RNA sequence: GGGUACGACCAUACUUGGCCGAAUGCACCAUAUCCCGUCCGAUUUGUGAAGUUAAGCGGCCACAGGCCUCGUUAGUACGGCGAUCAGUGAUGGCGCUGGAACCCGGGGUGUUGUACUCU
RNA sequence: GGCUGGGGCGGCAUAUCUGUUACACGACAACGCAGGUGUCCUAAGGCGAGCUCAGUGGGAACAGAAAUCUCACGUGGAACACAAGCGUAAAUGCUUGCUUGAUUAACGAUUUCCAGUACGAAUCGAGACUGCGAAAGCAAGGCCAGCGAUCCUUUGCGAAGAA
RNA sequence: UUCUUGUAAUAUCGACCUAUUCUCAAACUUUAAAUGUGCAAACAACCCAGCCUUAGUUAUUUUAACAAGGCUUUUGGGUA
């Protein structure tokens, strides 16, 4: 059985990788928040505080909190027969807003905007096509296949 | 210099690159990063960066908000506007750094109207006042963040010569409110902590200059050289060391009294004018033919 | 052409190795000191060698860096000792050169037996007009090739003034 | 359009070499009384005038270097799927599903905000 | 005692830390592989500023390969108290400068391991009070191992006032 | 060897340089799968108003901004 640091390491994961070294950007810091955001978790390294244990990068949870430097994310962690919500104390630097949800809503409103426009706003306005289908065809030059060995002396392994 | 390394693709492979103004070596982020950073928690409150700048003997001021996709300059002015306000020779010195701060401060805060909240002394002893909110005697005021902010540097030579100190002082008094630890102004001992505002004021009132514009010439005058070699404009455009305080003093007042911006030639510059001497990226298809014909040749 | 494109001495770079320290080094210090009338910089050993019979952090040399008129003078003096005759081998190609001399009095320094004498190491750096780019932080930058020196410029410079003779062929 | 400047983005932005640069400006560049700071005015501090675009800087150039980027490779490889089947054993094997890296080719070679300027 | 390819023995796989096994989430055994821990450190803490390596060349009395000196390179290849691993370069390094935040708390809130006990160990606020700095800011002793119930002892916990 | 012998030349083969080049990794590694792994997919919603409130934002509300939440008869009002 194995050794256990709460920050017990790995091979090639935590290490800060391919030209991706160094501090978080100021863009990172310019960000802005509100709570309830569904944001995803990543690990810089940078400061080895506010830094989750292993579970958590690549997972999406929801923020419940914004503290000075940091934000609270409750995440559902799967134990036995359940997922428990865990509320984790990160400083802001280790988390980011997805698109996961964004689209859904985005579309939903956009669509509504259109659906609404379409009735009950002014205009009227084509989008898409159906799915997939049949068709007339006037092709104009079919081929076939003849494979391997003819002129194999030109090619193949030795 | 010296070499035996690959410096090619494996090298490249083995190169990281650092930020643009490190490619440039224009700006060192760490502090900007740290300066810029703002408690989110405390809102999206506007954490303003004051851009603080000197070119090779030239002063530049701006009031900024730091931002993505570029930061944003709300106000700025620099040493050649001081001519509107009559300080025209002077522009490196401690005095001229200062001046610049009072103006911009004022114009910006005139931007939110404030001719007067935060519009300070006119004395310019060269002492200290921090912040806190106080009352309401000044004016031209309103609810949008009361106007304090932070200095953007990139050179910790915070000496008792450093005329960053000057600008600040004007900056602040003319409108700004970044306070500070008053510890290395001109005439200021940290050690056994002492301020001679007076001399700092003297520095703000160029008297070191006055004297150096004394010392340099009329004395040196005995001989033709030294006298023939610096401050040329200054006594070429003839002032006398003494005159000094007035112009500043009144400038200061004029500035503070109204900052309201000077023009420029102003009709549209020329765009074709610069582009007129340029080159742009060559033509490869063609280049291949050009190179190709040559290697074909010799 | 050239408009102003100079060649200048950047700075004079003396070293006095004292393979040991203490008194000989302090004693040396005074010499080197007065000579340059500066605060020379002390060099110590910086590792224990044992082959040299020296250790780490000995205080094993002073050296001093000199700028200004003084240098130019000193240059000539030392060249004087050395009567303006030098090895090509004395030169880094980096656009500098050095030579060692035993004995200091001929530099022109008034003898005293107290100090006595030392054998010292002399180093000469040369520069050009307008150099500043490679030494002022913000947007410090490497040197333009058409300002990049080499050894030649200096030998030619020497021949032109101080009237270099390069030994050799 | 450039410049300037603050950028933001952070390599098509990069090493390397040429060639060239109007303006504004940058720049180099002089100085060190003051302040300032340094063995050292090199840095820095302080002053800033004479020079000088040589460098920088800029822009371009380049069977340049690098990157960038696509294609190419290759449904191979490599996975997924099977009761089944051949196989000394690995395997190999089908049809059902997915799916390369390198290579070479090809092309590409910073983007663009904010404030300022410069007809 | 146990442990354990029987017991014994040896070994410690018994609290443990690391890296690796281990299937590109997560989790996974062996007396598997390769390693560690019982301390260390008033700075090796903490903060600023400054400074930049590993490494290579060229020169420079003595001095030669190896002294220093010095130019000059040089994506860290170092270096960072330490095993190991992570990170990382105008710093996190490194040097200097200054310090005591290795501080004090209603100390809630928080995580990890997980029984969703625990300790241990971590994370996030708030209050102090300091430090440091130009300033944003940082600073609750590099980050991860280096550590301890009930039970017992002991050390520390208002004087001062107004009844 | 020619040269004394050469910090010689010239041969000389090595060292070294360099580009070349084979063949390779559990604790190597750019890139990088497949196969997996988080989340998200609705009304307790959207908007529009205009509200309420805040010892939220070194404060200036105020016909500030934002923040923030609370509201909101017949949605208040609209809106699937």
């Amino acid at each position: 059985v194995h050794s256990h640091g709460y920050k017990c390491g790995t091979r090639h994961l935590f290490a800060k990788k391919f030209r991706k070294h160094g501090v978080p950007s100021v863009s990172t810091i310019l960000t802005n928040f509100k709570v309830g955001d569904y944001v995803d978790v990543v690990a810089d390294a940078a400061v080895r505080a506010g830094m989750p244990h292993k579970y958590y990068h690549g997972r999406t949870g929801i923020v419940w909190n914004v503290t000075p430097r940091g934000v609270g994310v409750i995440i559902n962690k799967p134990v036995r027969n359940r997922t428990v919500r865990k509320r984790i104390c990160v400083r802001f630097e280790h988390v980011r807003k997805s698109r996961c949800q964004e689209a859904f809503k985005q579309k939903l409103k956009d669509l509504e905007a259109f659906r609404a426009a379409k009735k009950a706003g002014t205009p009227l306005p084509p989008k898409k096509v159906s799915t997939r289908n049949g068709g007339f065809v006037c092709p104009k030059k079919v081929e076939v296949l003849a494979r391997r060995t003819a002129d194999y002396e030109a090619m193949i392994p030795y | 210099t010296f070499v035996k390394v690959v410096k090619n693709k494996a090298y490249y492979k083995r190169f990281q690159v650092k930020y643009r103004r490190r490619r440039e070596g224009k700006t060192d982020y760490h502090a900007r990063r740290r300066m810029v950073l703002q408690d989110k928690t405390k809102f999206g409150t506007p954490k303003y960066r004051l851009v603080v700048r000197i070119t090779n003997r030239d002063v530049i001021a701006q009031i900024v908000h730091a931002k993505v996709v570029g930061d944003e300059v709300v106000m700025a002015a620099y040493s050649h506007e001081l001519p509107l306000f009559g300080i025209e020779h002077g522009l490196t010195n401690y005095a001229a750094a200062y001046a610049t701060g009072l103006l911009v401060a004022r114009r910006m805060l005139a931007k939110l109207g404030l001719a007067e909240k935060f519009v300070g002394v006119k004395e310019v002893d060269g002492s200290y006042a921090a912040v806190r909110t106080k009352d309401d005697d000044q004016g031209d005021d309103e609810s949008r963040f009361p106007f304090k902010a932070i200095l953007d540097v990139g050179l910790a030579r915070t000496t008792t010569g450093a005329r960053v100190f000057g600008v600040l002082k004007g900056a602040v008094d003319g409108g700004l409110a970044v306070p500070h630890r008053p510890n290395r102004f001109p005439g200021y001992n940290k050690e056994s902590d002492a301020l001679n505002a007076k001399v700092h004021r003297d520095r703000i009132f160029g008297r070191h200059v006055a004297d150096y514009l004394k010392q340099v010439r009329e004395e040196a005058s005995s001989n033709p050289d030294e006298k023939t070699c610096q401050f040329s404009k200054f006594i070429a455009a003839k002032v006398s060391p003494d005159d000094m305080e007035g112009m500043y003093k009144r400038a200061h007042a004029a500035i503070r009294a109204d900052p309201t911006k000077r023009r420029a030639k102003k009709e549209r510059p020329a765009e074709a004018k610069p582009k007129k001497y340029n080159t742009v990226k060559l033509t490869g298809a063609e280049k291949k033919a050009a190179a190709k014909a040559k290697v074909a040749a010799v | 052409a050239n408009p102003m494109r100079e060649i200048v001495v950047k700075k004079l770079c003396i070293n006095i190795c004292v393979g040991e320290s203490g008194d000989r080094l302090t004693r040396a210090s005074k010499v080197l000191e007065q000579l340059c009338e500066q605060t020379p910089v002390l060099s110590r050993a910086r590792l224990t060698v044992r082959t040299f019979g020296i250790r780490r952090n000995e205080k094993i040399a002073v050296h001093c860096t000199v700028r200004g008129k003084k240098a130019e003078e000193l240059l000539e003096k030392g060249l004087k000792v050395k009567e303006f005759e030098l090895k090509s081998y004395n030169f880094s190609d980096t656009g500098s050169f050095g030579f060692g001399i035993s004995e200091h009095i001929d530099l022109g320094i008034k003898y005293d037996p107290s100090t006595g004498i030392y054998g010292m190491d002399f180093y000469v750096v040369l520069g050009r007009r307008g150099e500043r780019v490679a030494h002022r932080k913000r947007r410090v930058s490497r040197v333009g090739f058409n300002h990049r020196v080499r050894k030649e410029e200096a030998m030619k410079w020497f021949e032109k003034v101080h009237d270099g003779i390069i030994f050799q062929a």
